RNA sequence: AGGGGAAAA
RNA sequence: AGUAGAAACAAGGGUGUAUUUUCCCCUCUUUUUGCU
């Protein structure tokens, strides 16, 4: 319905109906792409330079409505554009400590959600124990170990395709999930995530981290599984080892 | 006593402290002005090596070419391209019959490939050169206005998405009598600057319409744009590379994917591995051929680097190599596959920028292009430029010179991978003939080679009969740069090995420091560079406590997120020592809060806010993890104005990017990039999916939008989700948008 | 508790910083 | 043949066909037989959906929700999803193969096939293919035959007989054409997509052009390669190759290789961007008054805590300058002091009034003006720019002597490292205590003060550089340390003037003039200072151990520039550390997986294990891990500091020679080929750079001191 | 899937 | 003058970062300068 009337009136127009009816599906991914700009190079610098200036972020509109153009302290935190389409403000840092000290509160935030892996990390290394030091004759292998278990069960191939009729049932295509298990963690996801708030895209970026499996090529010594690799850092030296456990199973 | 840092050699062998011979802690070289004396340069030097080969002219673009195939055998040790074609043919037999089916199944693989593949991959490349304006584009830009050129001719192939059908767009453009383009053209206006009251050039870019004939066009699509290699270390002077055509990239692209194809079944093939694997690879090579030697056996390792790689490969031996290659297959494949040698054996260079001229005596400077400096009077330019233009007179043509020989800096890396990889293999017992044999491996043109003979006089055959082949092929041995030695110690592509592979952590010092993206960005990725580089580089653990506390103090200062319990002042200081006061779990903000450094060696692996989410006090975790943070994007529900909810943190903002030009207006040119956004803005919304994945589809836009939602009003209604009334106004608005589309 | 030291450093030689001198009356 | 379907089908119908057959680069003007095919069985399938659909009651009705729903001719990914949401909705299988129909009132998918063969052999091929016993089947024929699955033919006869009739009537306009022979015998390999690409046209032309010599066209050559075969072509093609073409190894003996040729030329001369080891600082202590952090607060501060000031007067004048400029530059800075410390709020910066010594001193006005060649095509007197080559230079010995300044050790401290967490593992106690080593060892060295001050300098000259771009600012060179009492002290080196700073590409220049304060008489060494203006500015009175001294105190006036890469790369000097203490880190472990225990604590206070880091007339000197640390960090700054393209290119060209004489110390026997040729390559990069010089000079006394 | 950063040839 | 080096800046379009490989990080568009 909106959709619809936005594509109604965005065909009116004449240069965007040339546009949208000589243009194929194919062709988007370039147009998606078409920049006339300036090329930026150098961010480091760019944003060392920048960092001094009053306003160096930029913002929607609609922060004008929540954080005050001043603070107590008569340090203003943002101030109109002129070279915009009236769809951004420039915005301090000002404004993000303000938020962050005086802004609304709620107890409901996804970010737990959203990071198992990483909280998973952070009960593994909070449990563990740590044993002696032993200063020896390091010999290390390059070999190709994994970063990310994610799902036994399911290989990458797998993992995508569940991913993708978890998060897009009606845009899956062709293919069809066959294996057993793959269907019990398509069924068992779709139940969890029924009813969340979270973008799509973002969701299956978390079921990307929790599912697939990624592997690279490390020179280690010692241990090969992921829990192990994941504190490669942290267990293995040039000429010492740390004994180490993880806290996990 | 006078401190020289190089006696400590005497000690400590040269590998073991190799990272205090690379001074990586300085800005790199960089190249100032034009680029066009380096182009100039190395055409010069390309036909030098190749003078004794055969001058024909062009019969499609009128420009005289050079070839040494089949030249004279060299008589002396000097750089030469005269390669003979049956000594390839014979190398390439050779390797195909030393790995059996090597060939044919690289092939089957490259004609899937080629088959599936699409034609936004070429997308992928950085800028490219652009015939339409005649100037170097982003490579969608270039993309997009090629595909607009065709279109508007008459070619329409590439409405699949096939980058075959691509391919023989431009196969069918090369053809027609003439092309009809969409150029820049320039206004200029003189008008007083209102802050310095100086008069200046404004310009104003617009669009136009121009007419290319047959051979303009053909000049134009076999043109690669010419600058100057920047930021290069090692290298006392600067060299040229080159930029292909949007004509050229998708044959090379096919080339270089059956390339690696054939690359990935070869043990002395360097590529396309890299890194940890390349090592690994270099050790398994070298401790096999130092166990296969006898005990009575000598082995000797050369490190070696050829000269002037690119300038002595001939795309014509290109071309008998993918021949050879692709026997007993489908025409279409050997075509397609063949079609790229042929194009850069007509290859054009444009020599660039052009040059400065400076009018002393009127105290004025002006710009003079490429293309004038083939009727300029020679006593304006100096000695040296003064040779470069007359011996390159003959090939200059429309402000670019003639290159048939050479691959023209790195454009065939995999095939040219291939070749060195044959000439190794040809060094097996059964192939010698004689008690000596060698082994090795080979990248780009770098190469580790192994001999293993009886005696001293076999290591010498060994080693002159591989340096006589290279040159037999076109390979010329760098002896300056290259040496031997008794094999458990060398070196290759900056990886030193000495009875297994060193740590050379300078190399990896650029890559520390902060990365300018934003808060968290930044933090994430200075801890898990430090990580890695511990995990990796031999970083000791006391050295990376120091480079994280230096990482924190530069990150401290570059956002001036200082302790909130500091004296030092900054705009920022009041909010963050309010923000201090106010909280009472003091060691669970972050660090751009003014927050404490939690971090160390142990959880180097963990993100900073979850590293700490545990101590966040409850206000402040909400606050800084709300739903609405108005700093970052909200995406709006899909088939439903609720947004939806938002979990990165306040501290990804966006920082403000500037992309301006000096006394140049271009609003005739960012209409179509805002449009082209809308609309992609429109699909997305019709299309939840597409963002995920790219989509793929022959159908235009507002046929695959009006499809999609008659389907979803049809579908919604058989569930019951939407009433009569709204499925009748949504079908009405389709028909009205596909009876408008019909009829514009 | 670690105070660096070098056997190069003079404790008389160098009568003066001339880089870091005491100048206030 | 295409024509006669472009004139039979609707217009609708024929572009349906055409998209679909392009989908998979088809061409509708070769593929006539296929397009026919294409386009008869999109009709079918549009007349079966037509004139059907279904009243809000739920039964068809034919004259609102169509009975039927078509998936035929829309993309692959259009049709997939639609057949993904039916089967999603509506709970039915989801088929194997994209089906062509769907009935909501049946509930299920369809496929609509027409043949020009007998219809039971299709069918049973169909069938087969599909192998679902949940898609419908339908099948008619040109001869009016048809037939479906469990003969449930859903669609009234009243639709099946138009259908029907519309096929015969296309058969019998086929027929009249004599077209059907090729139609019906087609069928059989209409399912096979064959590939075609050709080179025809100037295509071809090139093709023929870009052969070996003996070849005329592409397809001789193809022929000659196919069937290539060989016969000791390498062999003979080696037999026939002069013996003149070889790879003679030389030995590298003890006694080949030979010292380095150095440049000759007048003595080198300063380069850096600010005093090393002549600056002079004026320090005030514990600073605590209002406005403090603020450079030019602290600047004016410690410029009253000094008393002495006189009338400044030319001791060494710039030769190429014009020395009265930069004595006016000085009493205007002076006076521009006075100014703002007359004011009560001191503004955060400070601009400079654009004097005309300012004028010149920062080349103001000097570039020749920028035009397009467009407009001075008619310039008689246009010549190219100049490309000389650097002047070569000798080297002097005041760059050793700066290095020897910059590994010494310091009273004050220079850096604060901050805090991290806590230690937990008892490798990070050990890291935890080696690091307390490597801190104080690092924290007293003279390098890091240069790091300080280039750091501070940089970041400075850059925010200046890009917020005041058409302004003359005035930048006090500052700086932090700890006394050996604990107490903060802030310093002053001078001050820096900043040019117009409209730097559009990397590699573009911002001039600035550097005032620094020294004790250093430039008259002692006058060839290191042929850039500067030396005044006489202040007399200063300096306890010594037995009492108080008065002295000259000279002010260094220069003008140099900076571009943005090297403010950058200046700014990230701190990263010097790291090449220093990872590889003394790296030595301290390579010797305790030998010992089986860590050897920091004995390496730093007992001293026992030295190497050999200086020489001396006695001979080679040997200094403990401290002096060593301390000497990698001084080098990396001084890379730092005199970045150039011939020291990258020098150390690139000498890591060969020293690999090559390592391999001789391992008794490897290793050879060269054309070792004079590497000679020569590495003396190429020897031309002015001082410290290029002294790392050559330093290269040339290790191989004295490594070949016996 | 795409973008950015670092290194080497 | 100075930076700098094979050609440029010293204001008046930034129209000059390419191919291959490896590793790492992220997920969108429309009046200032303080390293205690
Ligand atoms: O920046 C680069 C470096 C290397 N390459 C590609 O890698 C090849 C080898 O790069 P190289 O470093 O060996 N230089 P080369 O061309 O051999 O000349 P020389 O120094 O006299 O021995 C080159 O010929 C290029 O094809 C690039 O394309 N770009
Ligand atoms: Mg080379
Ligand atoms: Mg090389």
């Amino acid at each position: 319905m909106e959709r619809i009337k936005e594509l109604r009136d965005l065909m009116s127009q004449s240069r965007t109906r040339e546009i949208l009816t000589k243009t194929t599906v194919d062709h988007m991914a370039i147009i998606k792409k078409y920049t006339s700009g300036r090329q930026e190079k150098n961010p480091a610098l760019r944003m060392k330079w920048m960092m001094a200036m009053k306003y160096p972020i930029t913002a929607d509109k609609r922060i004008m409505e929540m954080i005050p153009e001043r603070n107590e302290q008569r340090q203003t935190l943002w101030s109109k554009t002129n070279d915009a389409g009236s769809d951004r403000v420039m915005v301090s840092p000002l404004a993000v400590t303000w938020w962050n000290r005086n802004g609304p509160t709620t107890s409901t935030v996804h970010y737990p959600k959203v990071y198992k892996t990483y909280f998973e990390k952070v009960e593994r290394l909070k449990h563990g124990t740590f044993g002696p030091v032993h200063f020896r004759n390091q010999v290390k292998i390059r070999r190709r170990v994994d970063i990310n278990p994610g799902h036994a069960d399911l290989s990458a191939k797998e993992a995508q395709d569940v991913i993708m009729e978890v998060v897009f049932p009606n845009e899956v295509g062709a293919r069809i999930l066959t294996s057993e298990s793959q269907l019990t963690i398509t069924k068992e996801k779709k139940k969890e995530l029924q009813d969340c708030k979270i973008a799509p895209l973002m969701v299956a970026y978390m079921l990307e981290r929790e599912l697939v499996r990624k592997t690279r090529f490390l020179p280690v010594a010692g241990g090969t599984s992921s829990v192990y690799i994941e504190v490669l850092h942290l267990t293995q030296g040039t000429c010492w080892e740390q004994m180490y456990t993880p806290g996990g199973e | 006593m006078d401190v020289n840092p190089t006696l400590l050699f005497l000690k400590v062998p040269v590998q073991n402290a190799i990272s205090t011979t690379f001074p990586y802690t300085g800005d790199p070289p960089y190249s100032h002005g034009t680029g066009t004396g380096y182009t100039m340069d190395t055409v010069n030097r390309t036909h030098k090596y190749s003078e004794k080969g055969k001058w024909t002219t062009n019969t499609e673009t009128g420009a005289p070419q050079l070839n040494p195939i089949d030249g004279p055998l060299p008589e002396d040790n000097e750089p030469s391209g005269y390669a003979q074609t049956d000594c390839v043919l014979e190398a390439m037999a050779f390797l195909e019959e030393s790995h059996p089916g090597i060939f044919e199944n690289s092939c089957l693989e490259t004609m899937e490939i080629v088959q599936q593949t699409r034609v936004d991959k070429l997308t992928q490349g950085r800028q490219t050169y652009d015939w339409t304006l005649n100037r170097n584009q982003p490579a969608a830009t270039a993309l997009a206005n090629t595909i607009e050129v065709f279109r508007s001719n008459g070619l329409t192939a590439n409405e699949s998405g096939r980058l075959i059908d691509f391919l023989k767009d431009v196969m069918d453009s090369m053809d027609k009598e003439e092309m009809e383009i969409t150029t820049h053209f320039q206004r200029k206006r003189r008008v007083r600057d209102n802050m310095t009251k100086k008069m200046v050039t404004q310009r104003t870019i617009g669009k136009k319409k121009q007419r290319l004939n047959k051979r303009s066009y053909l000049i134009r699509a076999l043109t690669l744009n010419t600058m100057t290699k920047d930021a290069e270390r090692g290298k006392l002077k600067r060299r040229a590379i080159a930029t292909p055509g949007m004509q050229i990239r998708g044959f090379v692209y096919f080339v270089e994917a059956l390339a690696r194809s054939i690359c990935e079944k070869l043990e002395q093939s360097g590529l396309p591995v890299g890194g940890n694997e390349k090592k690994a690879k270099l050790a398994n090579v070298v401790r096999k051929m130092m166990t296969n030697s006898q005990d009575t056996e000598l082995s000797f390792t050369i490190t070696g680097d050829n000269t002037k790689w690119n300038e002595n490969q001939n795309p014509r031996m290109f071309l008998a190599m993918i021949t050879y290659i692709t026997r007993n297959q489908p025409e279409w494949f050997r075509n397609v596959l063949s079609i790229a040698p042929i194009m850069f054996s007509n290859k054009m260079a444009r020599l660039g920028k052009g040059y400065m001229f400076e009018s002393k005596s009127m105290k004025l400077r002006t710009q003079v292009p490429a293309e004038m400096l083939a009727n300029i009077d020679l006593k304006y330019f100096n000695k040296s430029t003064r040779e470069k233009i007359e011996k390159i007179r003959p090939l200059l043509i429309d402000g670019t010179a003639s290159l048939s020989p050479g691959m023209m800096m790195g454009m065939f890396n995999m095939l040219s991978t291939v070749l060195g990889v044959s000439i190794l293999n040809l060094g097996q017992k059964k192939y010698t003939k004689t008690t000596y044999w060698w082994d090795g491996l080979q990248s780009s043109d770098d190469f580790a080679l192994i001999v293993n003979a009886p005696n001293h006089e076999g290591i010498q055959a060994g080693v002159d009969r591989f340096y006589r082949t290279c040159k037999l092929v076109g390979i010329n041995m760098s002896k300056k740069k290259s040496y031997i030695n008794r094999t458990g110690t060398f070196e290759f592509t900056s990886f030193f090995y000495r009875y297994g592979f060193v740590a050379n952590f300078s190399m990896e010092l650029p890559s520390f420091g902060v990365s300018g993206i934003n808060e968290s960005a930044d933090m994430s990725v200075g801890v898990t560079v430090i990580k890695n580089n511990m995990i990796n580089n031999d970083l000791g653990p006391a050295t990376a406590q120091m480079a994280l506390q230096l990482f924190i103090k530069d990150y401290r200062y570059t956002y001036r997120c200082h302790r909130g319990d500091t004296q030092i002042q900054t705009r920022r200081a009041f909010e963050l020592g309010k923000l201090w006061e106010q909280t009472r779990s003091k060691a669970g903000l972050l660090v751009s809060d003014g927050g404490p450094n939690l971090y160390n060696i142990r959880n180097l692996h963990i993100p900073e806010v979850c590293l700490k989410w545990e101590l966040m006090d409850e206000d402040y975790q909400g606050r800084l993890c709300n739903p609405m943070n108005p700093f970052v994007s909200h995406k709006e529900i899909d088939s439903v104005s609720m947004e939806y909810d938002a979990v990165a943190t306040t501290h990804s903002w966006i920082p403000k990017r500037n992309r301006s030009i000096l006394n140049t207006s271009q609003r005739g040119i960012l209409e179509d990039e805002q449009m082209y956004q809308k609309c992609c803005n429109l699909f997305e919304k019709f299309f939840p999916s597409s963002s995920y994945r790219r989509p793929v589809g022959i159908s235009s836009m507002v046929e695959a939008m009006v499809s999609r939602a008659r389907i979803d009003a049809r579908i919604d209604f058989e569930s019951g989700r939407i009433k009569k009334e709204e499925f009748a106004e949504i079908m009405k608005i389709c028909s009205t948008i596909e009876e408008l589309r019909r009829q514009k | 508790s670690y105070s660096p030291t070098s056997p190069s450093y003079s404790p008389t030689s160098p009568s003066y910083s001339p880089t870091s001198p005491s100048y206030s009356p | 043949m295409e024509d006669f379907v472009r004139q039979c089908f609707n217009p609708m119908i024929v572009e349906l066909a055409e998209k679909a057959m392009k989908e998979y680069g088809e061409d509708p003007k070769i593929e006539t037989n296929k397009f026919a095919s294409i386009c008869t069985h999109l009709e079918v399938c549009f007349m079966y959906s037509d004139f059907h659909f279904i009243d809000e009651r739920g039964e068809s009705t034919i004259i609102l929700k169509h009975r039927f729903e078509i998936i035929e001719g829309r993309d692959r990914t259009m049709a997939w999803t639609v057949v993904n949401s039916i089967c999603n909705t509506t709970g039915v299988e989801k088929p194997k193969f994209l089906p062509d129909l769907y009935d909501y009132k049946e509930n299920r998918f369809i496929e609509i096939g027409v043949t020009r063969r007998e219809v039971h052999i299709y069918y049973l091929e169909k069938a087969n293919k599909i192998k679902s016993e949940k898609t419908h089947i339908h099948i008619f024929s040109f001869t009016g035959e048809e037939m479906a699955t469990k003969a449930d033919y859903t669609l009234d006869e009243e639709s099946r007989a138009r259908i029907k009739t519309r096929l015969f009537t296309i058969r019998q306009e086929m027929a009249s054409r004599g077209l059907w022979d090729s139609f019906r015998q087609s069928e059989r390999g209409e399912e096979t997509i064959e590939e075609r690409f050709e080179i025809t046209g100037t295509m071809r032309r090139l093709a023929d052009q870009s052969l070996p010599p003996n070849f005329s066209s592409l397809e001789n050559f193809r022929a000659y390669v196919d069937g290539f075969e060989p016969n000791g072509c390498i062999e003979g093609k080696l037999s026939q190759m002069s013996k003149e073409v070889n790879a003679r190894i030389e030995p590298f003996l003890r006694t080949t290789p030979r010292p380095l040729r150095l440049p000759d030329g007048p003595p080198c001369s300063q380069r850096s961007k600010f005093l090393l080891m002549d600056a002079l600082k004026l320090s005030i202590e514990d600073p605590s008054h209002e406005g403090e952090g603020i450079p030019l607060y602290d600047a004016i501060k410690c410029m009253k805590t000094f008393f002495g000031w006189k009338e400044p007067n030319i001791i060494k004048p710039h030769e190429k300058g014009i020395n009265p400029n930069y004595l006016l530059t000085w009493k205007q800075v002076l006076a521009e002091l006075q100014d703002i410390k007359n004011e009560e709020k001191i503004p955060r910066t400070k601009n400079m009034k654009k004097t005309s010594q300012l004028k010149w001193a920062l080349g103001e006005n000097m570039a020749p003006e920028k035009v397009d060649f467009e407009d001075c095509k008619d310039v008689n007197d246009l010549k190219q720019y100049d490309s000389d080559e650097p002047e070569p230079r000798s080297l002097a010995c005041w760059i050793q002597s700066e290095f020897n300044k910059a590994c010494e050790l310091t009273d004050s401290s220079w850096v604060e490292l901050d805090e991290i967490g806590e230690d937990v593992a008892p490798i990070e106690h050990i890291a935890s205590m080696r690091r307390n080593y490597f801190t104080a060892e690092v924290s007293h060295c003279r390098a890091t003060e240069y790091i300080m001050k280039g750091v501070y300098i940089n970041t400075a000259l850059l925010n200046a550089s890009c917020a005041a771009m058409d302004d003359f600012q005035l930048i006090p060179m500052i700086s932090k340390c700890i006394t050996k009492e604990g107490r903060r002290k802030t310093n002053l080196y001078g001050f820096i003037i900043k040019g117009r700073s409209h730097l559009r590409n990397d590699t573009d220049v911002v001039n600035f003039v550097s005032m620094e304060f020294s004790l250093t008489d430039p008259r002692l060494e006058p060839h290191k200072w042929e850039k500067y203006c030396v005044l006489e500015i202040g007399d200063m009175l300096l306890r010594t151990a037995v009492g108080q001294v008065s002295r000259p105190m000279f002010l260094y006036v220069r003008t140099n520039g900076t571009s943005k890469i090297k403010m950058k790369w200046g700014m990230e000097m701190r990263r010097c550390l790291l090449q220093s203490l990872q590889q003394i880190e790296s030595m301290i472990e390579a010797e305790s997986s030998v010992k089986e225990k860590d050897l920091t604590k004995e390496f730093f206070e007992n001293k026992s294990e030295t190497w050999p880091i200086g020489e001396s007339p006695k001979g080679v000197e040997e200094g403990s891990i401290g002096k060593v640390c301390r000497t990698l960090l001084a080098k990396s700054v001084f890379n730092s500091l005199y970045a150039s393209p011939q020291l990258e290119g020098f150390s690139a060209e000498s890591r060969k020679l020293l690999l090559i004489v390592q391999a001789l110390r391992d008794n490897l026997e290793p050879g060269t080929f054309d070792l004079e040729g590497l000679y020569e390559a590495i003396e190429e990069c020897l031309i002015n750079d001082p410290w290029v010089l002294l790392n050559a000079s330093w290269f040339n006394s290790f191989l004295t001191h490594a070949l016996r």
